RNA sequence: GUGGGAGAGGGUGGUGGAAUUCCCGGAGUAGCGGUGAAAUGCGCAGAUACCGGGAGGAACGCCGAUGGCGAAGGCAGCCACCUGGUCCACCCGUGACGCUGAGGCGCGAAAGCGUGGGGAGCAAACCGGAUUAGAUACCCGGGUAGUCCACGCCCUAAACGAUGCGCGCUAGGUCUCUGGGUCUCCUGGGGGCCGAAGCUAACGCGUUAAGCGCGCCGCCUGGGGAGUACGGCCGCAAGGC
């Protein structure tokens, strides 16, 4: 249900549409490089939509990465 | 046994030593329902065990029973089509009873003339370490951990 | 005889086959093992019981080079990854680290007809 | 008209990473693979597994959904350019300029055809291995056309909501997409579920009507024969109407 925490209410003003601040966007990756789904981030249907293109462009600039390695299993 | 648990029967204490492991070896040999008959053969082997083993017969019995019982055994189990021999553990009670059956066997199947005879060479055999029931533990142990492979089919 | 000392552990585990490969910390492997190392020869190889063995074996074979501590990397979605990895983590080896690195792939290529219905 | 909005709507060019295959190198040893179990197959000319580098083609993981767009087919990485549709607010302009639509014309998944190119993965036919009483199959190892691109054909479908288009009227509740606003909520457009009246043979439909009406087009008249024959038109052919 994830009920640990929501990223929108676990964060206060950001651009959404900046695609060069790392900092805010790496709290949407999970543990792999993967885009959190709307239970995990807490928000709406354009706000997930537009980070989900900031989050590719910042992915191709070379800033968040396409996938990573699971540890600890 | 599909709708209870089938509750094990608690057998009668031994009229001699008061154990009811000795009662049970007792029915082991029982044949065509002749109580006298088996109890006869069961203590003239105990005064067999005795002026060849210094020992008291109870100690040597509930000892070569021990050696006989085994740790685990291998199932049957039809998988995917296919019929293959599980290993898994084995309840004390069915530790017990395959003990028993095993040491009656491996006495009847002695060269020796009389049953008496038979019954107490195979259980000081089997205290001692060897025997046709030992054998068949060591043969069971053997079947199961040689398919460990399909120690996950335990079910 | 190079005497590693500490390297990686890489485990692809399949439905068919499980094969475990001990390199050093650049990847360059020293030893291994899988289920047909060990005498198993058709389906027994995709047996948790026969990871265990191969890993075992590829630890011991390890040991020769004189190897203590391993960093684990998990292949493969099969029978028996599981297994390799208690095996590898109980056996004089120390185990740093357990990284999963299946080769997940973007809808890159068709699959076989095994494996349709998805892309 | 003015001001705004959302979108995988379309076309062109460029570009990104994961993965598969192949090649080069390093390291490394006896099998890998595959199945209910196997064998063909590949491996001492060094495979599989591992690391690094390179080439090429194809499809875009998470986001992603019961979501969005389009008239339908259908559309999913990212960026740019060109471009279509559509919705809302203001009540500004024209002043019935409207609806439908036989023909015509255009679009039209996949497969297929022509010319040229490309060809990594997959894979009709086919070559084998199994299974079986047999196995011209399911299962396994290979593999050509093809899938891909340009241009030109082909006009089919479970082309499906099995429900033609437009307008008006007729209880609501709930979920959701997207605007606007006095932003508990109201209002407008779109996608779902439950249901008033009513309809239906029933299932079910029920402001996204299959209800109540109106306009126009298409089509049906027992089943087989048969979407066959003949004729015509279209097509390079397969064949289609
Ligand atoms: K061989
Ligand atoms: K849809
Ligand atoms: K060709
Ligand atoms: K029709
Ligand atoms: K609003
Ligand atoms: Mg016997
Ligand atoms: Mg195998
Ligand atoms: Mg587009
Ligand atoms: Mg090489
Ligand atoms: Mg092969
Ligand atoms: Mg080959
Ligand atoms: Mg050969
Ligand atoms: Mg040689
Ligand atoms: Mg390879
Ligand atoms: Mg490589
Ligand atoms: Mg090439
Ligand atoms: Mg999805
Ligand atoms: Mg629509
Ligand atoms: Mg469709
Ligand atoms: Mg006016
Ligand atoms: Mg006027
Ligand atoms: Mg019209
Ligand atoms: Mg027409
Ligand atoms: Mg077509
Ligand atoms: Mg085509
Ligand atoms: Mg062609
Ligand atoms: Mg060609
Ligand atoms: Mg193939
Ligand atoms: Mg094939
Ligand atoms: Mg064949
Ligand atoms: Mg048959
Ligand atoms: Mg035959
Ligand atoms: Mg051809
Ligand atoms: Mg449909
Ligand atoms: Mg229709
Ligand atoms: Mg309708
Ligand atoms: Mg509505
Ligand atoms: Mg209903
Ligand atoms: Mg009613
Ligand atoms: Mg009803
Ligand atoms: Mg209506
Ligand atoms: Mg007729
Ligand atoms: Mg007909
Ligand atoms: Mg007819
Ligand atoms: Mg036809
Ligand atoms: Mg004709
Ligand atoms: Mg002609
Ligand atoms: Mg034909
Ligand atoms: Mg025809």
């Amino acid at each position: 249900p994830s009920r640990k925490a929501k990223v929108k209410a676990t964060l206060g003003e950001f651009d959404l549409r900046d695609y060069r601040n790392v900092e805010v966007l790496k709290r949407f990756l999970s543990e792999t490089g993967k885009i959190l789904p709307r239970r995990r981030t807490g928000l709406s249907a354009k706000e997930q939509r537009i980070l989900a293109k900031t989050i590719k462009r910042a992915r191709i600039l070379g800033l968040l990465p396409f996938t990573e390695k699971l540890v600890r299993k | 046994a599909r709708r209870r648990r089938a509750e094990v029967r608690q057998l009668q204490p031994d009229l001699v030593y008061g154990d009811v492991l000795v009662t049970a070896f007792i029915n082991k040999i029982m044949r065509d329902g002749k109580k006298n008959l088996a109890a006869r053969i069961f203590y003239d082997a105990c005064k067999i065990i005795q002026e060849k083993t210094g020992q008291e017969p109870l100690k040597v019995f509930k000892q070569a029973v021990e050696n006989v019982k085994p740790r685990m055994e291998v199932r049957s189990r039809r998988v995917g089509g296919a019929n293959y021999q599980v290993p898994m553990e084995v309840s004390p009670r069915r530790q017990q009873s395959l003990a028993l059956r095993w040491l009656v066997q491996a006495a009847n199947q002695r060269p020796e003339r009389r049953a008496a005879v038979r019954i107490a060479h195979e259980l000081m055999d089997a205290a001692e370490g060897k025997g046709g029931a030992v054998k068949k533990k060591e043969d069971v142990e053997r079947m199961a951990e040689a398919n460990r492979a399909y120690a996950h089919y335990r079910w | 005889k190079r005497q590693v000392a500490s390297g990686r552990a890489y485990i692809h585990a399949s439905y068919n086959n499980t094969i475990v490969t001990i390199t050093d910390p650049d990847g360059n492997p020293i030893t291994w093992s899988s289920g047909g190392v060990i005498g198993y020869k058709g389906s027994r190889k995709g047996t948790p019981y026969a990871a265990q063995l191969a890993a075992l074996d590829a630890a011991k074979k390890a040991m020769a080079y004189g190897m203590q501590s391993v960093d684990v990397i998990v292949r493969g979605t099969g029978a028996g990854r599981e297994q390799a990895i208690r095996a590898l983590q109980a056996s004089g080896l120390q185990v740093k680290s357990i990284v999963d690195d299946t080769p997940v792939p973007h809808n890159g290529c068709r699959p076989k007809k095994k494996f349709r219905k998805a892309s």
